[PDB]
């Protein structure tokens, strides 16, 4: 039953080991049910952490390779490729689950899954090479576009999902597209729109929204710098 | 680097 | 060649992907050649990190289980998950143990190396003892104690407490007496004797050895207060 699977995932989360959390949430979702915001949040936490550890590793290894002046560099490249294949496999594992069960099925839900798709394509873009780097980003912008449309039409600017879209889409614009002006425009738009509801935020989302806006302000400083 | 989204008793012998 | 695996281990370390670092040094162990102190340290760090993660996980799940003993079926499922963690922790410990027993301990020629590997054997058996119960616990604890005592008797003859590996041995040996032998007075007596034996020559240590020694002695002193408290 889905309830027991959700409980086992929760247990893995508490144990602070996420691979089994993700592997349990994967089979929770294969039931084709609409994941409620709790299990949805658990699924996001699970795959985000599972990929994040590999992401850090990749960045570190890429830095070491660049620090090379040989079998040393060859080996570094090979480890990097191993990490990337692992990260690619997990991202594909998530994207196919969303495409086969979550994205085929509320506006908020729609936007969350589409944003997730975009972000996973973006994590691929961080590791991608060749002309397909464009195809990966293309599919990411496609999802982010559907997310931005659904959110602009059915999400108040107070919604954390609507802000996360702009924040990540802007990160995409600066890190993948090297367009700081494109990033700062959408970011400032979202930031001022949230400020237009600065006192309208919910008791919990005040902290959520302000944290997102703080990160927005910081990366805005970075891209303007 | 950029920034991205948020989530949703014994004294043992230490290493070198 | 293991020379390449050394770089591979450092790479796996910087990435905080200790599993690969361990897999690298494991094959460096199977080379049969004597590990240099640098490689020895790498292997120590590698398995220490890999076991530690499961140790933390096990303590967390175990605590959750004991906190919810009145929850029926979900407690049962939590127990199944806990055992599924314990088998992993045990396998990691047996892996490192068999590696030490069949390659490093048989080959160790240096008194220093002998002490380091015997200590490590004791430490990993202790981590198993923490997990085990009954006769399983008894057998694991006995061999752990045997290894620590063997290392202690060797180091007492071959190294002053002015060397950090001897202090590391005393700290861990005292933790075993307290946490596994359920002998807190024995633990405190052992820890204090090592600490004051170190104090007697504490200003004679070299620039690095004094830093290392102080880093261990401060733990000795703090464990002494923690246990006496």
């Amino acid at each position: 039953d889905k309830n027991e699977l959700v409980q086992k995932a929760k247990l893995a989360e508490q144990a602070e080991r996420y691979d089994d959390m993700a592997a349990c949430m994967k089979s929770v979702t294969e039931q084709g049910a609409e994941l409620s915001n709790e299990e949805r949040n658990l699924l996001s936490v699970a795959y985000k952490n599972v990929v994040g550890a590999r992401r850090s590793s990749w960045r570190v290894v890429s830095s070491i390779e660049q620090k090379t002046e040989e079998k040393k560099q060859q080996m570094a490249r090979e480890y990097r490729e191993k990490i990337e294949t692992e990260l690619r496999d997990i991202c594909n594992d998530v994207l196919s689950l969303l495409e086969k069960f979550l994205i085929p099925n509320q506006a908020e839900s729609k936007v969350f899954y589409l944003k997730m798709k975009g972000d996973y394509y973006r994590y691929l873009a961080e590791v991608a090479a060749g002309d397909d780097k464009k195809g990966i980003v293309d599919q990411s912008q496609q999802a982010y576009q559907e997310a931005f449309e659904i959110s602009k039409k059915e999400m108040q600017p107070t919604h954390p999902i609507r802000l996360g879209l702009a924040l990540n889409f802007s990160v995409f614009y600066y890190e993948i597209l090297n367009s700081p002006e494109k990033a700062c425009s959408l970011a400032k738009t979202a930031f001022d729109e949230a400020i237009a509801e600065l006192d309208t935020l919910s008791e919990e989302s005040y902290k959520d929204s302000t944290l997102i806006m703080q990160l927005l302000r910081d990366n805005l400083t970075l891209w303007t710098s | 680097r950029s920034s991205s989204a948020p989530n949703v008793r014994s004294a043992s012998e230490p290493s070198l």
